[PDB]
């Protein structure tokens, strides 16, 4: 408070002392600014004028010129001039043309894509690390892989040995595949490019492989990167018959994806997460370990486990005295983490119908009985025992 | 008075330099504006000095004299992609009123 | 391309209304069965036409485009 | 499916008889009507299945309107409607 | 290209035909064989309302009307 203000008033107005130093000191002499700078400036503006036409240049030839399209028809063989780094521009950018004659005289362009913005989330997800009650031991097994390696990029240097690559979140539905990936996606706070499989089928023939091919560079360019492909299953499962290149289209584009996720690019840091349901299904290239390092598995909570998340949902939660957290655990015997937070949701809503803030314990009751009658039991292993 | 006095000069107007109808893509902080003449490609060209770019905002119908194409008005109509998809659709308004049964 | 004067608004239309004598011989005798269809389609077209007043009064929605599928 | 995926699960029954009155009701405020007549005497010799057909019985009287250039929607056209409407639905739904 | 000057010409009719409504005009008829390739923008209400069938079905009353007037 008292330190922090008293610092800035100092800087601040000796930031300020410089700047009028250096523009009066370089006003006077005309070897640096002064006379060439106050007729570049106007000079470069009224030579080619206006209107500028865009274009797209098709591709550059190494002696400064190039063959550049406009979408008027006629192509040029133009020169490149003045106000341009030569470097940046190659096939497919950009470039303003002097209409008189076709010169590029520079690319002032952004180009922003809703391709890129399509990819990103600008993810401020209010869950963080112990919003998940419990299962401890899986959350130290995703840290070490995605996270731990950008706070502390010494261990793994001083060791000597490569960071692990790639993950796979699997088990049983409600075990939170999703919810941890939003709690690790949080903290890194690099990157967090999402895309779900399914979107990876679309209609026309041969897309699939320029779509696969264009997440991927999104994320190499904005290193370090995370990429989260949820219930990437999707693909082998289902058959949407939009797709008219059948099975056949489906696996081109499989194996597109197992090239980008390692193959020859030699990519920067790209880490990914593939949540799944049922890893039987997915193609065992892409399992394969090498591309993937670490095969996280996930149970069932427990009754002891069950407790940590019910004590997160109950927490926001308004209640009466009369409630009993311990006799809606029982009841239910092994119940997944999904179906406690619906049990939650449904009071609160039992208790909105009647109009009174506090949830009862009835609400509880009522909700817990529906939610039993709900689910369907699991005939796998009911085979069984 | 005003009559005559447009009369006699209007011969020297209607040898216009014509105009263009572009709209507004996006703008960049040089003051200059990306607007599309619709049969043709994309111009980057800059406003008369006396309109703002402040003024100028997402897919505004803009004017244009040809010559430099500099822009000269925003037009009275915009043109906006979300409402005319449920335009197409056409789903009339209801009530609870008629929902009754 | 200064606008320098007006067109009629039944000039410049490339297809122009034919009937003249290129109407077609075809009649409502000459066609056969198909009863219920020339019931509708007559209540479609042409009752609008001669007398719009009907329609107002009872209070119906006149139908308006008339679509014609089959095989 | 999934407990907490949806939040809601809305069910539509087909219309009851007593249904079939009101929504019967809502069409014909749109266009004539005549004294005595009951909207629920013909709800009910309609048997139906939807309230899309229920609206078919309204446009259909009012087809009926225009052939013998009636002034009223009357209680003729309402039987000669609902015969029309339920012989097209049973030869396309069976 | 093809397909987007299609396109055009798809919008332009969908957009003037909600225009002809308050004319003495009768809207557009028009005929297709074909009946699942439709864009179902035009059978939307307030367009394209009333839908005629022809059947391919001849039942014994209606083949002898056909037979009659051709002999
Ligand atoms: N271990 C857990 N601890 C606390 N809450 C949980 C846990 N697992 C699930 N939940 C709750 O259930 C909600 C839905 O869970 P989630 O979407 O992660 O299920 P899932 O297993 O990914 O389902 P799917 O099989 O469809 O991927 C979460 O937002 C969270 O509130
Ligand atoms: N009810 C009928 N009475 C008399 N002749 C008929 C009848 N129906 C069909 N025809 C005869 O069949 C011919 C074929 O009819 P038309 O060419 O109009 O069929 P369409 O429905 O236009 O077929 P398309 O799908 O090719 O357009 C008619 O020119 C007519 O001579
Ligand atoms: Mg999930």
């Amino acid at each position: 408070t008292r330190c922090k203000l008293k610092l800035l008033r100092m800087e601040r107005i000796k930031d300020h002392l410089l700047l009028e130093e250096e523009f009066v000191s370089n006003s006077e002499i005309l070897k640096p600014f002064e006379k060439k700078q106050e007729e570049e400036k106007k000079q470069l503006e009224e030579i080619r004028g206006n209107p500028l036409s865009i274009g797209t240049l098709e591709e550059i030839i190494d002696d400064d010129h190039a063959i550049v399209t406009s979408p008027t028809m006629p192509d040029y063989y133009v020169s490149i001039l003045s106000f341009v780094d030569k470097e940046l521009l190659e096939p497919g950018c950009s470039v303003l043309l002097h209409h008189k004659t076709m010169s590029i005289v520079g690319v002032l362009q952004d180009d922003a894509d809703p391709m890129v913005s399509v990819m990103k989330m600008d993810k401020s997800p209010t869950e963080s690390y112990s919003d998940i009650g419990g299962l401890e031991s899986q959350i130290q097994e995703i840290k070490e892989s995605v996270e731990l390696p950008l706070t502390h990029p010494e261990l793994y240097e001083e060791m000597g040995i490569k960071p692990p690559k790639g993950v796979i979140l699997y088990g049983a539905p409600g075990t939170g595949k999703t919810l941890l990936a939003k709690a690790v996606a949080n903290q890194t706070s690099a990157t967090f490019l999402r895309i779900v499989g399914s979107e990876l089928i679309q209609k026309y023939l041969g897309d699939g492989p320029r779509l696969c091919r264009q997440i991927f560079k999104v994320a190499g360019e904005n290193a370090p990167s995370i990429v989260f492909i949820d219930e990437i299953d999707a693909i082998g499962t289902k058959r949407y018959d939009s797709n008219s290149g059948g099975e056949r289209e489906i696996q081109r584009t499989m194996l597109e994806l197992l090239n980008q996720l390692d193959g020859f690019d030699d990519r920067g840091d790209v880490k990914v997460i593939m949540a799944t349901n049922k890893i039987e299904t997915l193609d065992p290239a892409l399992i394969r370990p090498g591309r993937i390092d670490r095969k996280i598995l996930f149970e069932n909570p427990d009754l002891s486990t069950k407790k940590k998340i019910l004590g997160i949902h109950t927490s926001k939660m308004n209640l009466s005295e009369d409630v009993n957290l311990e006799t809606l655990v029982t009841t239910k015997d092994d119940l997944s983490g999904a179906d406690i937070q619906a049990m939650c949701t449904e009071a609160g809503l039992l208790a909105l119908r009647e109009r009174r803030m506090q949830v009862t314990a009835e609400d509880f009751k009522q909700a817990k009985e529906r939610v039993m009658k709900n689910k369907v039991e699991e005939n796998l292993e009911g085979l069984y025992l | 008075n005003d009559k005559v006095r447009f009369i006699k000069d209007e011969l020297r107007l209607l040898q216009e330099p014509g105009s263009y109808v572009g709209e507004v893509i996006k703008i960049v902080s040089d003051k200059k504006v990306l607007v599309k003449v619709q049969p043709e490609g994309k111009y980057i060209v800059d406003v008369a000095k006396d309109i703002n770019v402040k003024d100028l905002k997402a897919s505004q119908r803009v004017c244009l004299r040809s010559d430099s194409y500099m822009l000269h008005k925003v037009l009275e109509n915009k043109a906006d992609p979300l409402v005319s998809l449920m335009m197409v659709e056409k789903v009339p308004d209801s009530t609870y009123d008629m929902v009754g049964g | 391309n200064a606008l320098v004067d007006i067109l009629p608004p039944d000039s410049d239309s490339s297809i122009s209304v034919m009937g003249e004598n290129e109407k077609p011989d075809v009649t409502y005798a000459d066609v056969g069965g198909l009863d219920m269809q020339k019931q509708e389609i007559r209540e479609a077209v042409e009752l609008p036409l001669v007398q719009a007043d009907l329609y107002e009064q009872i209070g119906i929605d006149p139908p308006r485009g008339v679509l014609l599928y089959g095989p | 499916l999934r407990p907490g995926r949806i939040d809601r699960k809305i069910e539509f029954p087909p219309p009851s008889v007593a249904a079939r009155a009101e929504i019967l009701r809502i069409h014909s405020r749109k266009m004539n009507l005549t004294r005595g007549i009951n909207l629920r005497k013909v709800a009910e010799k309609m048997n139906g299945c939807s309230g899309a057909d229920v609206k078919g019985v309204c446009t259909e009287a009012g087809m009926y309107a225009l052939r013998e250039r009636r002034i009223h929607v009357t209680q003729e056209d309402f039987e000669l409607a609902v015969g029309k409407v339920m012989n097209k639905n049973q030869e396309t739904a069976i | 290209g093809s397909d987007r000057e299609v396109q055009r010409i798809l919008i332009e009719l969908l957009t003037q035909m909600d225009g002809f409504d308050q004319s003495t005009n009768v809207k557009v008829i028009m005929a297709t064989n074909r009946a699942d390739t439709l864009d179902p923008a035009l059978l939307r209400p307030g367009r394209l309302d009333r839908k005629i069938e022809f059947p391919s079905l001849r039942d014994r009353r209606e083949r002898r009307l056909i037979f009659g007037t051709i002999a």
